[PDB]
């Protein structure tokens, strides 16, 4: 309910103080690929449960059931943890900054095989976030928009209390769009260039889309080599994508 | 089910 | 030149372009099995190719573009655009997808062929969703040349960088175009934003459907289930899938 | 590489 009620400044706090902590790696020295995939996915696996956590604080989200919630962060968790990623690196041109002491650059990211394709897109997305000067306030609107977007297509079900739920997430939605053109209206944008901005925004989240596609099927491709020992939960968000 | 549990807590 | 044309040259320009509706080679004296479902469809497809690559071609800015950046565009684009026209065509059966007049499948018939049940499902999904949204003539276009200039768009020394000012370019016009058709039928400001924001937001669910098709098709031809012309054979090694 | 996609984007 109180959701959809919310003003503009409001639906943008509530975001911008749901925003999870930025966490940190473990501190080295020679990279083989089993210690980079390690530290990589031991820092994916805790940033889920804080993700897990943000999503409850962004605005609707728990008013979904449990099985729509569920769905849609097996739908989205590794965009999300992609554009975190991008965003956080935005500030250095070149690297991909995981976590404060682990910023890694392109020639570390062919320490493990197939991750260097993977890679230069992060960057490439990173660097469009800086050619547009993405502010704060649009990311975390974008993230939202991510969480309640990604599957919400993929709610198949015919049911009377399915069809409120898809109404609802699309109202919700309608929301983070009336936030994000505040924003820019705020920062002086004229209406024409308000709907270019806007438009050139949303169209990055499908890069997005398809870099978690890719990153997922790399991400299965190690769990298949047995390099790396993945967490439960890491594990069970990769199994929903092979279902 | 780990999601699930965690969505609960 | 493709900035200086107004929105309604832009719709006309994208109108006049469209490529046509093609026949299935169907033989319905023919069973079906996922080897004869699947020659049917690649057929379809490789011949829905070569119409693409001139209607991309009348993509107004397009031919501006490097024969390297228009390659790149159309390799990393051809499965959505191809998916966006069905999902198009489908519009009006709901429950079945019209591959071709005279090759309209439902789910049951996706069945014949491993992996695309969750394939079919999907874009059954989309076209509920472009019918629910009663989606335009005017705006299908525009979001077939937005997914064309813009999917390969992020993946490309000075001549480089002055390609992507020009794609970039070219799709703030589309957008101009798509807002304009949207004031013409009467929506509202905010329902302007909130239509074209939705719109949009199906791109990257058209992206997540052809990186699965993509995978899909992928099995397929390491399967041996169906021979693939050498032009799929190329865009399908174009996204280098293992 | 003689690519048919490339050939036809001349045609
Ligand atoms: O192909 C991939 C894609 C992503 C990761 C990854 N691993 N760890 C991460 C932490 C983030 O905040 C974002 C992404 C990652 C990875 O280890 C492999
Ligand atoms: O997993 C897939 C996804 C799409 C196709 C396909 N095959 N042929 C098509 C023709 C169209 O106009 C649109 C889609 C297709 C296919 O053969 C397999």
């Amino acid at each position: 309910s109180l959701a959809l009620s919310l003003t503009a400044d409001q639906m943008v706090s509530a975001l911008l103080d749901a925003e999870p902590p930025i966490l940190y790696s473990e501190y080295d020295r020679p990279f083989s690929e089993a210690s980079m995939m390690g530290l990589l996915t031991n820092l994916a696996d805790r940033e889920l449960v804080h993700m897990i956590n943000w999503a409850k604080r962004v605005p609707g989200f728990v008013d979904l059931t449990l099985h729509d919630q569920v769905h849609l962060l097996e739908c989205a968790w590794l965009e999300i943890l992609m554009i975190g990623l991008v965003w956080r690196s935005m500030e250095h041109p070149g690297k991909l900054l995981f976590a404060p002491n682990l910023l890694l650059d392109r020639n570390q990211g062919k320490c493990v095989e197939g991750m260097v394709e993977i890679f230069d897109m992060l960057l490439a997305t990173s660097s469009r976030f800086r050619m547009m000067n993405l502010q704060g306030e649009e990311f975390v609107c974008l993230k939202s928009i991510i969480l309640l977007n990604s599957g919400v297509y993929t709610f198949l079900s015919s049911t009377l209390k399915s069809l409120e739920e898809k109404d609802h997430i699309h109202r919700v939605l309608d929301k983070i769009t009336d936030t994000l053109i505040h924003l820019m209206a705020k920062a002086g944008l004229t209406l024409q260039q308000q709907h270019q901005r806007l438009a050139q925004l949303l169209l990055i989240l499908s890069h997005i889309r398809h870099m978690s596609n890719k990153g997922m099927e790399h991400l299965y491709s190690m769990k298949c080599k047995n390099v790396v020992p993945l967490s439960d939960l890491l594990l069970e968000m990769l199994d929903a994508h092979r279902l | 089910k780990i999601l699930h549990r965690l969505l609960q807590d």
